[PDB]
């Protein structure tokens, strides 16, 4: 008789609590992702105003 | 510009599948540690000229002269943008991300929330 009761508790909570973890995961990693994303770019265009500037002056 | 300020949670960076960019993810981040630790080091500025010292002392002269006012005076451009689809590649693939997604499995949640209720009779 208790077995099957809390067999089906454990599948329950787990499936939930996967999923509200596997939800707020991909919200906060995109969230991530756009940092740098932007990041990744301007970094080197400054940069290469930056050393451009010595250079041409040079 | 500046600097952008984005902060990156590089675990939850890569993980991503809209499945076109996963791959793209692991390759991105070390794409950007290349152009990371490119920036971070570029000397900021550059020196300029003692104008006034090569003035006198360049005798194909006025050049130095020329060079001063024109060099002084002439200006830059600042490096194009290719792709930043990402501010809305985002945005877009954010709500698929957050809420689209997000509400479905908090629907799929609360269900077994509300059965382990009944699981508790």
């Amino acid at each position: 008789q208790l077995e099957e009761v809390k067999q089906a508790s454990i599948k329950q909570i787990q499936d939930a609590i996967d999923m509200e973890k596997s939800q707020q995961a991909l919200v906060q990693k995109r969230h991530y992702l756009f940092d740098v994303q932007r990041n990744n770019i301007a970094m080197a265009l400054e940069v290469t105003y930056r050393e451009r500037l010595h250079r041409v002056y040079r | 510009r500046k600097l952008a300020l984005k902060t990156i949670d590089w675990v939850a960076f890569g993980e991503i599948i809209p499945r076109n960019q996963k791959a793209v993810a692991n390759s991105l981040k070390s794409w950007n540690e290349t152009l990371t630790s490119r920036l971070a080091t570029l000397p900021e500025k550059p020196p300029a000229i003692d104008w006034a010292y090569y003035k006198a002392n360049v005798a194909k002269a006025g050049l130095v002269d020329d060079f001063e006012k024109k060099f002084n005076a002439l200006k830059v451009p600042i490096p194009e943008d290719k792709y930043t689809a990402q501010v809305d590649a985002e945005e877009k693939e954010d709500v698929k991300s957050c809420a689209e997604f997000l509400t479905q499995s908090k629907t799929r949640i609360q269900e077994y929330e509300k059965e382990l209720e009944k699981m508790r009779n």
